[PDB]
C-alpha cells in the first residue's frame, strides 16, 4: 500500500507513455469550487482513448489508499469525449476535434473573459412590458 | 558512519528471518539502532509500485563499524520479485543454510539470480546447530563455484539463530553474530560510485523554440554531460550524428551533470519531425541495439492478477523499457511445454525492431492494459 | 569563461539562427536585408527573433528597445555594445 | 491596441512563462499562444482591443487560473 | 419538479436553445420511475419541431435545506451519448451535481459559476 | 435587548425541559460560532464548508427576505440576482457547516417578510457580490428603509394586496386600480386586530430567556 501517492507528477507521467498527444495540466484555486488540478489529454483515436482510461483508472485501483473512495468513467458510450473524475484531480480525454470545439482551458484559466461568453448576450424584457413588432 | 544495503536470501524455514530478528536484537543491547520484534518482522509491510505488490520487510540495523540497512521476505515469489525490479538494491547478501538442509535445488535460483543484480561477494551463515554440520559445508564452496564465485574465500560460520535470538549460547549462538558482523564488513562494506561510464539519457519530452533548436529532456543515471559533445542518437532504427549545444536545470545553464537529475539538452542544427520520444541519448560506438534478447523473466500469479491461462512460445506481449515502447516475441527455452503463473524462468525474447537493451536495464512484460512479467536482461544475444 | 567576440564571428552566429527559422530560408536571407519589409516577417515573428539572441550572449534585453531592432545589422551592432569591436 | 509596445510586451512575457512549464506540453503551449495572437490579431476595432489585451492580461496574471 | 408538458428554460450557447421562436421548449418526457423530476434527473423535450434529450440544472420548487433555488426552470441540452451540444453555461448550476449518480462530469466542465 | 427569534418557543403542549435542553446546545454553538445580530431587510455574507468539494469554501452573498424556525433548527433565507438569475438559499443557523455569519449592511424594512421581492422588478432584488460592511455607532437606533419597490404585472406569486400579508413597502398606486383595492377590501377582517385571546404576549418568557443566557455567559 505504501510507497507512491497519487498526485500530478505520477499521473503525468503515467498518462504519456500511451502516447498522450498534447497534455495541459491547470491549477484550480480554491475559490472555484470544482477541484484542485484540470487536467486535459488528446487522443489519436476512440479505442486508443479507451486504453488511456482504463489504465489509468486500474492504476488508481492499485495505488488507491483504502478508505480512499472508488471512482467511475465516464462516457464510455460517446465517441470523442471521456472523462474520469477523481478526489482532486480530473481528466478530459478527448479526440483533437472536441478540443478545437469546447476549449476548455481557455475556459479555466481565464472564467469571465473567455471569447465565447462575449458573443452571448443576456436579454432584457423592455420597460412597461410591451412588445413591439 | 558509510551506510550500504544488504539482504538475507536462502530456502524456506532455514531461520532466514530468526537471524533478521537476531542480528538486530544484539545490537539492541549494545543500542547501535533500533530493533523490531521478531513477530514484528513476521508481518512484512506491503509496497506496492508499478502494478506489483509486494511484502517487504526492512530493518535498519548500525554496527559501530558502518551503518547497514537490511531486508526481509516472506515468500521466494517475494524474493525474486524485490531483486528483479530492483526497487531496494542491495550491495551485499546472507545465504542462510540449514544444518539439516543445507543446499537445496530451490536456493540455487536465488544464488543465480545474484549474478544478474552485479552482486558477486556474498557471506554464508549456517544455523539449526543444536561433524554432520561441517559435512554440508564444502558443498557450499562447491555450490558457489558452478555460478562462479571462487569457493574458498567465502566466509562459512558455525551457530545457530535461535540461541542467538535466546542469547542462550554466548559460545555458540553470539559469537556466530558477531563472525557475520566481522564477515560483511570484510566484503563490500564500502560503496561502488563512479561516473566513468558514458551517459545514457531516455528523451522524456521533445521541445522546440524557433532560433534555439530542439531541446530533449531526461533523467541521468549513468555520466555526466558536458557542452560541445559529439553525441549520437538510436532509436526505431533512426542514427544520427549531433552535437550538445547547451544543457538546462532549473531554466539555467550548467556545465556538469549529476546523476538522479532531469537534464534538458539543447541540441542545433535538427528537426523537430525526426526526433520523438523513444529515443536515446549516448555516446557513439559505446552500445549498440539488440534485437534478440536473453532475460529472466518473473510471470505474475493469478493472485495479484495475472492471466489464468498459461502461455506457450511465441506468445506475443508488450515490452516496457525506459522511455520507448515496443511488442516483442516470446520463445519458450526446450524441455519446457508452456509457462505457468508464480514461475519464473529464462526467456530468449525477440524485439520487433532492434531497440537498445543492457545488462541490468530492468523491464514489464504486458497485455494491453495489464501486467504479467517483470523481467531483467541476462544476456544480449 | 571569456569568447573572442570577432566582428566576423559575430555575424557568422546571427546568421547560423535566422536560417534555423522555418519563415525564413537562406535562399533570400542576407547580411544586409531587414527582417520586417525584405524577409517579410511580422512583428510578432520580431519578437522570437530577439528571444534568441537574448539566451545565445545571456545578456537582458529590454522591451523598450527591443522594438527599433528590425534589421541583422542593427542587431550585430548592438550586441558590439557589450563587447566593443574595431577590426 | 490600447498600446503597441504592449501587445508585444505581452507576447513576451508569456513566452517567458512557457519555458517554466513542468507537465503541460511545452510544444502544444507555444503553438497554441502562436495561433491565438495570429488569428485574432491584423483584424480589429478599437473598442474590442481593450479587451482582447485584458483577456491577454489576465492569461499573464493566472489569478483565476495557472497553466503548468 | 419539472413533469410532462412544462415549460422550461435552455440555459446554453446552443444555437438550437437560443433561437428565437414561437414556442417555449415542452418537457415530453421525464426519465424516472415517479413522473417529477429534480435537479440533475433527464427529460425529453420538444423544441423547434424536434425531439431532444436535457438534463434538469436547477428549479423552482423548495429542496434541501442549503442547496440553491432558482426562479427559473433551467435545462441543458445534450446528445444521447451524453456529450452537451452547448459550448458554455452562463448561469450559474449547483455543485450538487457533482456528487449525485450519473454523467455529470462534461457539464460541470462548461460551466462557469458554482452555487 | 435583541433577542434572537428563534429562542423565544412558540404556543404548544411542549413540556418546558425541551426548550431548556435545546437552548443549552444553541448557545454551546453561539460560543464557538458568532451569530450576528440581523434583520430580515439586512444584508448578510455566509461562508460554509462544501461538502460536494475537498472542503473547499464558499461565499454567498444577498438580502435577507424571511426568518423563521424554532431551536437548533432555526433558519433564514437570502436572496440575490446573480448575473442574471435569482437565487435564494436557505440557511441554518446551528449547521456545523457554516464557517461564518457577518452582517455586511444591517437594517429593517417596513415589514417583517419580503417574499415579495420575488414579484418586485430585478434591481430591487440584485445585490454586488462584492461589497464593503457599512457600520454604525453601537448605541444607535436600528435603521429602516422605507422604501417602497414598484412591481410586475399583476400575476403575482401571491395575492399581495389583500389585508391578510399587510404589506406596507410595496407601491400599490402604480400597479393596481381603485376597484382592483376595493375588490380587495372584501377580506378586511376588522374584528381580528380586537381579538384578545389571539394574542401572543411573551413578556415573562423573554426574561426567564435572559435569565438562562446571562447564566451561560
Ligand atoms: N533448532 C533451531 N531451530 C531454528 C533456528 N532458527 C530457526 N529455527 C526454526 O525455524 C522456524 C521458523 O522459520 P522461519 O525463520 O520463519 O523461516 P524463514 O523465514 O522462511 O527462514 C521455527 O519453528 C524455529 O524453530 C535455530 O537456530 N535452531
Ligand atoms: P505587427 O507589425 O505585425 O503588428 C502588431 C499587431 C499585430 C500586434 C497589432 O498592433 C496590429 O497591427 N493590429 C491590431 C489588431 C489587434 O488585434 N490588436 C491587438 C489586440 S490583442
Ligand atoms: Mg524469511
Ligand atoms: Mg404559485
Amino acid at each position: 500500500h505504501t510507497g507512491p501517492k497519487f498526485d500530478i507528477d505520477m499521473m503525468v507521467s503515467l498518462l504519456r507513455q500511451e502516447n498522450a498527444r498534447d497534455i495541459c495540466v491547470i491549477q484550480v484555486p480554491p475559490e472555484m469550487r470544482y477541484t484542485d488540478y484540470f487536467v486535459i489529454v488528446s487522443g489519436t483515436s476512440t479505442r486508443h482513448l479507451h486504453a488511456m482510461a482504463f489504465y489509468v483508472v486500474k492504476m488508481y485501483k492499485h495505488l488507491k489508499c483504502k478508505r480512499d473512495p472508488h471512482v467511475k468513467i465516464e462516457g464510455k458510450d460517446t465517441d470523442d469525449w471521456l472523462c474520469v473524475d477523481f478526489g482532486s484531480m480530473v481528466i478530459h480525454l478527448m479526440l483533437p476535434e472536441t478540443r478545437e470545439i469546447y476549449e476548455l482551458e481557455k475556459l479555466w484559466t481565464l472564467r469571465s473573459y473567455d471569447d465565447q461568453l462575449a458573443q452571448i448576450a443576456p436579454e432584457t424584457v423592455p420597460e412597461d412590458f410591451i412588445l413591439g413588432i | 558512519k558509510p551506510h550500504v544495503n544488504v539482504g538475507t536470501i536462502g530456502h524456506v524455514d532455514h531461520g532466514k528471518t530468526t537471524l533478521t530478528a537476531a542480528i538486530t536484537k544484539i545490537l539492541a543491547e549494545g543500542g547501535g539502532a533500533k530493533f523490531k520484534k521478531y513477530e514484528e518482522i513476521d508481518n512484512a509491510p506491503e509496497e506496492r509500485a508499478r502494478g506489483i505488490t509486494i511484502n517487504a520487510a526492512h530493518v535498519e540495523y548500525s554496527t559501530a563499524a558502518r551503518h547497514y540497512a537490511h531486508t526481509d521476505c516472506p515468500g521466494h515469489a517475494d524474493y525474486v520479485k524485490n531483486m528483479i525490479t530492483g526497487t531496494a538494491p542491495l550491495d551485499g547478501c546472507i545465504l542462510v543454510v540449514a544444518a539439516n538442509d543445507g543446499p537445496m535445488p530451490q536456493t540455487r535460483e536465488h544464488l543465480l539470480l545474484a549474478r544478474q543484480i552485479g552482486v558477486e561477494h556474498v557471506v554464508v551463515y549456517v544455523n539449526k546447530a543444536d561433524e554432520m554440520v561441517e559435512l554440508v559445508e564444502l558443498e557450499i564452496r562447491e555450490l558457489l563455484t558452478e555460478f562462479g564465485y571462487k569457493g574458498e574465500e567465502t566466509p562459512v560460520i558455525v551457530g545457530s539463530a535461535l540461541c542467538a535470538l535466546e542469547g542462550r549460547d554466548p559460545e555458540l549462538g553470539l559469537k556466530s553474530v558477531q563472525k557475520l558482523l566481522d564477515a560483511v564488513d570484510t566484503y563490500i562494506p564500502v560503496p561502488a560510485r563512479d561516473l566513468e561510464k558514458p551517459f545514457l539519457l531516455p528523451v522524456e519530452a521533445v521541445y522546440s523554440v524557433p532560433g534555439r533548436g530542439t531541446v530533449v529532456t531526461g533523467t541521468l543515471e549513468r555520466g555526466i554531460l558536458k557542452k560541445g559533445d559529439e553525441c549520437e542518437l538510436l532509436g526505431h532504427s533512426k542514427n544520427i550524428r549531433t552535437v550538445v549545444t547547451g544543457i538546462e536545470m532549473f531554466h539555467k545553464s550548467l556545465e556538469r551533470a549529476e546523476a538522479g537529475d532531469n537534464l534538458g539538452a539543447l541540441v542545433r542544427g535538427l528537426k523537430r519531425e525526426d526526433l520523438r520520444r523513444g529515443l536515446v541519448m549516448v555516446k557513439p560506438g559505446s552500445i549498440k541495439p539488440h534485437q534478440k534478447v536473453e532475460a529472466q523473466v518473473y510471470i505474475l500469479s493469478k493472485e495479484e492478477g495475472g492471466r489464468h491461462k498459461p502461455f506457450v512460445s511465441h506468445f506475443m506481449p508488450v515490452m516496457f523499457s525506459l522511455t520507448w515502447d515496443m511488442a516483442c516475441r516470446i520463445i519458450l527455452p526446450p524441455e519446457k511445454e508452456l509457462a505457468m503463473p508464480g514461475e519464473d524462468l529464462k526467456f530468449n525474447l525477440i524485439l520487433r525492431q532492434p531497440m537498445i537493451l543492457e545488462k541490468g536495464q530492468r523491464f514489464t512484460l504486458r497485455d494491453g492494459n495489464r501486467t504479467i512479467g517483470t523481467g531483467l536482461v541476462t544476456n544480449t544475444l | 569563461d571569456m569568447p573572442p567576440l570577432t566582428l566576423e564571428g559575430i555575424q557568422d552566429r546571427v546568421l547560423y539562427v535566422l536560417k534555423l527559422y522555418d519563415k525564413i530560408d537562406p535562399e533570400k536571407l542576407s547580411v544586409n536585408s531587414h527582417f520586417m519589409k525584405d524577409l517579410g516577417l511580422d512583428s510578432l515573428d520580431q519578437v522570437e527573433i530577439i528571444m534568441a539572441m537574448e539566451d545565445e550572449f545571456g545578456f537582458e534585453i529590454p522591451d523598450i528597445d527591443a522594438e527599433k531592432l528590425m534589421c541583422p545589422q542593427e542587431i550585430v551592432d548592438y550586441i558590439a555594445d557589450k563587447k566593443d569591436v574595431y577590426e | 491596441p490600447w498600446s503597441r509596445e504592449a501587445v508585444l510586451s505581452l507576447y513576451r512575457a508569456l513566452l517567458r512563462q512557457g519555458r517554466q512549464l513542468r507537465y503541460t506540453d511545452r510544444d502544444f503551449y507555444f503553438a497554441s499562444i502562436r495561433r491565438e495572437f495570429r488569428k485574432n490579431q491584423k483584424l480589429e476595432d478599437a473598442e474590442a482591443r481593450e479587451r482582447q489585451l485584458e483577456k491577454g492580461l489576465v492569461f499573464l496574471n493566472g489569478k483565476l487560473g495557472r497553466i503548468i | 419538479a419539472i413533469q410532462k408538458m412544462t415549460r422550461v428554460r435552455v440555459v446554453d450557447n446552443s444555437a438550437l436553445g437560443n433561437s428565437p421562436y414561437h414556442r417555449a421548449p415542452r418537457c415530453i418526457h421525464v426519465y424516472k420511475k415517479n413522473g417529477v423530476g429534480k435537479v440533475g434527473d433527464q427529460i425529453l423535450l420538444a423544441i423547434k419541431g424536434q425531439k431532444k434529450k436535457a438534463l434538469i440544472v436547477g428549479h423552482c420548487m423548495p429542496g434541501p435545506r442549503m442547496t440553491p433555488r432558482f426562479d427559473s426552470n433551467n435545462v441543458v441540452l445534450i446528445e444521447d451519448n451524453g456529450n452537451p451540444v452547448g459550448t458554455r453555461i452562463k448561469t450559474p448550476i449547483p455543485t450538487s451535481l457533482r456528487k449525485r449518480e450519473g454523467e455529470y462530469s462534461k457539464v460541470l466542465a462548461i460551466a462557469q459559476n458554482f452555487v | 435587548r435583541f433577542l434572537s427569534p428563534e429562542f423565544i418557543p412558540r404556543r404548544g403542549r411542549t413540556d418546558p425541559l425541551k426548550f431548556q435542553i435545546e437552548r443549552k446546545d444553541m448557545l454551546e454553538r453561539r460560543k464557538v460560532l458568532h451569530i450576528p445580530e440581523f434583520y430580515v431587510g439586512s444584508i448578510l455574507r455566509v461562508t460554509t464548508a462544501d461538502p460536494y468539494a475537498s472542503g473547499k469554501i464558499s461565499q454567498f452573498l444577498g438580502i435577507c427576505i424571511q426568518r423563521s424556525g424554532r431551536g437548533l433548527g432555526a433558519t433564514f433565507i437570502l436572496r440575490n440576482v446573480i448575473e442574471g438569475q435569482g437565487v435564494e438559499i436557505c440557511f441554518e443557523l446551528y449547521n456545523p457547516r457554516v464557517q461564518e455569519i457577518q452582517v455586511v449592511k444591517l437594517e429593517k424594512r417596513l415589514d417583517d417578510s419580503l417574499l415579495y421581492l420575488r414579484d418586485a422588478l430585478p434591481e430591487y432584488s440584485t445585490f454586488d457580490v462584492n461589497m464593503k460592511p457599512v457600520v454604525q455607532e453601537p448605541n444607535q437606533k436600528v435603521p429602516v428603509n422605507e422604501l417602497k419597490v414598484k412591481m410586475k404585472p399583476k400575476p403575482w406569486s401571491k395575492r399581495w394586496e389583500r389585508p391578510n400579508f399587510n404589506i406596507k413597502g410595496i407601491r400599490f398606486d402604480l400597479c393596481l386600480t381603485e376597484q382592483q383595492m376595493k375588490e380587495a377590501q372584501k377580506w378586511n377582517q376588522p374584528w381580528l386586530e380586537f381579538d384578545m385571546m389571539r394574542e401572543y404576549d411573551t413578556s415573562k418568557i423573554e426574561a426567564a430567556i435572559w435569565k438562562e443566557i446571562e447564566a451561560s455567559k
